[PDB]
């Protein structure tokens, strides 16, 4: 209320102590547990836990993976939490001799089921999947307590080093022949409406565009097959709903220069990824495009 | 050291009973039409909004707009209320009939049940009774939209059999561990207006398109630099197997019927579960506005 | 509590309350007194051995 107190320059957080810290001080006694300086205060990373069983969390004992939740019509098990490259395997976009390989790292009770639930139901994946973000510490147990982040940068703890989030070649896929200094990555499931597969294409797009217009022309011209192969489903079978051919929603932000190929090693093979080392996630619902 | 908070009051008087039903609330969202700082009781929820004659749909749009806080203390003095903010965390209680899960996208829903229950006795004063919007999941609202729409859709043949075995089939939704149904829109055999405008509206851009595409597309034939536009009129003419000032108001009326309609065929995610408190009363959600 | 290991269900905190109560159990043993007690007591008679 007076002038000394309203022009009295803020607090420091890290210079005050902590709420612990001036209660144990108060009454003037001492603890074992070292409390004068807390952990993950200074942490804009808002994050979550999650428990998984053991036949998903390959190639996730490296930091930084996408995660993402499915929807399953049986009641316990409802929601199985897939990492992408097991999502990676249904798709029709992948190689298939990296198909080959990273089906046979993938050999589990869990992951075979994952796959059926994938393609068994009526629904498309855009309806069925959802995202979580990227991981950044493993548990390892005997199953597994993975964390991931909603919002914000992707850090150790004590923030000593950064990060990265890391994409199979296959699913990379950029529009431009140069970038700009700024470049949100995506999320792409495009669908092809063929007769013999519905499986999808997966795809990142590290592309500078921001507004979603100027996305979508791209974007429908860079798909401009799949279009046509919606409409030809559309001419040839009737009273069929065909609806979503792609999909894209936002994942988050790079630095525009980390971006760099490094590869993933799980039991000894090698699977050669793109690499974004500075990176924030910043998530967004499933938007869609015909 | 404070935060930036709503000082609500109350007017009525509150009893100890009604403090400590009060106090249950903790966690709960309550729309506010306009972030004053000392607001009265009497614009906390949705009663300011009750109408024997408007329905659901002009409660959906006006809680598109509405500003959404969270409660955070209860005193015989006032009331504290929390302004959220996008890119943060808050505990938010499932009033909702539904459980939720990790990860789920949620959104805010005006609620079907109404008026006098036994879950809609909270707060309630003489003339005053507090509602609270429902916290659901997305599907489950795309679902509700699309459902509550169709049966909007059906009230002018309530008089045939086979549509209202169409109709029950309808009004009874299922989901996880949920089995809960909906009231009917259609009251008195007539439609509630909003719902009428909002389903009007919908018929009333599909005739226009439906009418209008030939000549566009015989239009844009002549100019042909787009092999999807072959196609495109290729289903036209297999499906069937003008004065230009009504070309201009008819190109207006579909755009302006489209425009009434932006607010049902769309809506945004309001919060997401960071994770799920056991027992499920509440859930620690990020916000995202 | 105790302390669990990595990646083991924890423990949260717990409070609770008890609250004993108490009975009523009232006794009574009653006497009589004929009427020559209380004649012969609460009322004085004459100087006789």
């Amino acid at each position: 209320m007076d002038a000394r107190a309203v022009a009295k320059r803020p607090r420091d957080p890290a210079d005050e102590d902590n709420e612990l810290v001036t209660a144990l001080k108060a009454k003037r006694e001492v603890n074992t547990i070292s409390v004068r300086y807390l952990y993950h205060a200074d942490h804009q990373a808002l994050t979550a836990r999650f428990f998984v069983p053991e036949g998903l969390v390959e190639f996730e004992a490296q930091p930084g993976a996408l995660l993402i939740r499915m929807e399953t019509g049986c009641d316990s098990p409802r929601h199985l939490y897939i990492s992408l490259y097991l999502l990676g395997i249904r798709a029709s976009n992948v190689s298939a001799s990296t198909r080959c390989l990273l089906e046979s790292v993938y050999t589990a009770s869990a992951a075979r089921a994952a796959l059926q639930w994938l393609d068994l139901g009526p629904h498309l994946l855009h309806r069925r999947l959802e995202t979580l973000g990227c991981v950044k510490t493993v548990s390892l147990g005997i199953t597994s307590l993975l964390t991931c982040v909603m919002r914000g940068y992707l850090y150790n703890t004590l923030k000593t080093e950064v990060f990265a989030l890391m994409i199979p070649k296959d699913m990379y896929l950029t529009w431009e022949e140069t970038r700009g200094r700024l470049q949100y990555v995506y999320l792409i499931i495009v669908y092809d409406y063929d007769g013999p597969e519905t499986r999808p294409g997966i795809y990142v797009l590290t592309s500078s565009i921001a507004h979603w217009q100027t996305l979508v022309d791209v974007a429908r011209g860079k798909f401009a097959r799949e279009r046509c192969s919606f409409v030809n489903r559309r001419i040839t079978r009737p009273r069929q709903i065909p609806l979503c051919t792609g999909v894209i929603q936002k994942l988050g932000w790079c630095l525009a220069d980390d971006i760099h190929t490094s590869f993933l090693v799980h039991k000894e093979l090698k699977l050669s990824v793109v690499r974004l080392d500075n990176f924030s996630v910043e998530l967004g619902d499933f938007r869609e495009f015909v | 050291a404070m935060e930036a908070n709503i000082f609500c009051t109350f007017d009525h008087k509150l009893s100890i009973a009604d403090v400590g039903k009060l106090t249950k609330l903790v966690a709960a969202v309550v729309p506010i039409p306009q972030r004053l700082h000392l607001i009265k009781h009497y614009q906390l929820g949705l009663h300011q909004f009750v109408d024997h004659t408007r329905g659901y749909v002009r409660l959906r749009g006006l809680l598109r707009n509405m500003t959404l806080t969270l409660m955070r203390r209860v005193e015989g003095n006032q009331i504290l209320l929390h302004v959220p903010t996008h890119g943060l965390l808050y505990t938010v209680l499932n009033t909702g009939p539904v459980t939720w899960e990790k990860g789920d996208a949620l959104c805010v829903l005006p609620p079907l049940f109404h008026g006098p229950l036994a879950r809609e006795n909270l707060l309630t004063l003489g003339q005053w009774e507090l509602v609270l919007p429902w916290i659901v999941p997305m599907p489950l609202a795309l679902e509700i939209n699309q459902r509550l729409l169709i049966m909007g859709l059906f009230s002018l043949d309530r008089s045939y059999e086979e549509v209202k075995a169409a109709v029950q089939q309808l009004q009874t939704i299922t989901f996880r561990d949920a089995t809960f149904t909906i009231p009917d829109p259609v009251i008195d055999q007539h439609l509630l207006i909003d719902m009428k405008t909002a389903c009007l509206s919908m018929s009333m851009v599909a005739n226009l398109a439906s009418e209008l595409t030939m000549t566009y597309v015989r239009k844009l034939a002549l100019e042909d630099s787009s092999m999807l536009l072959v196609k495109c009129q290729e289903l036209l003419m297999r499906l069937d197997r003008v004065s230009p000032d009504d070309e201009i108001a008819r190109l207006s009326a579909l755009f302006v019927m489209l425009r009434q309609l932006d607010d049902l065929i769309r809506e945004q995610v309001v919060f997401t579960v960071c994770d799920v408190s056991p027992d499920n009363k509440s859930a620690t959600c990020i916000f995202k506005g | 509590r105790v302390a669990s290991g990595a990646g083991l269900p924890t423990s949260r905190q717990t409070t609770i309350m008890v609250t004993k109560y108490s009975e009523k159990s009232p006794i009574t043993i009653p006497f009589e007194l004929s009427a020559a007690c209380l004649t012969y007591l609460r009322e004085t008679f004459e100087g006789t051995i």
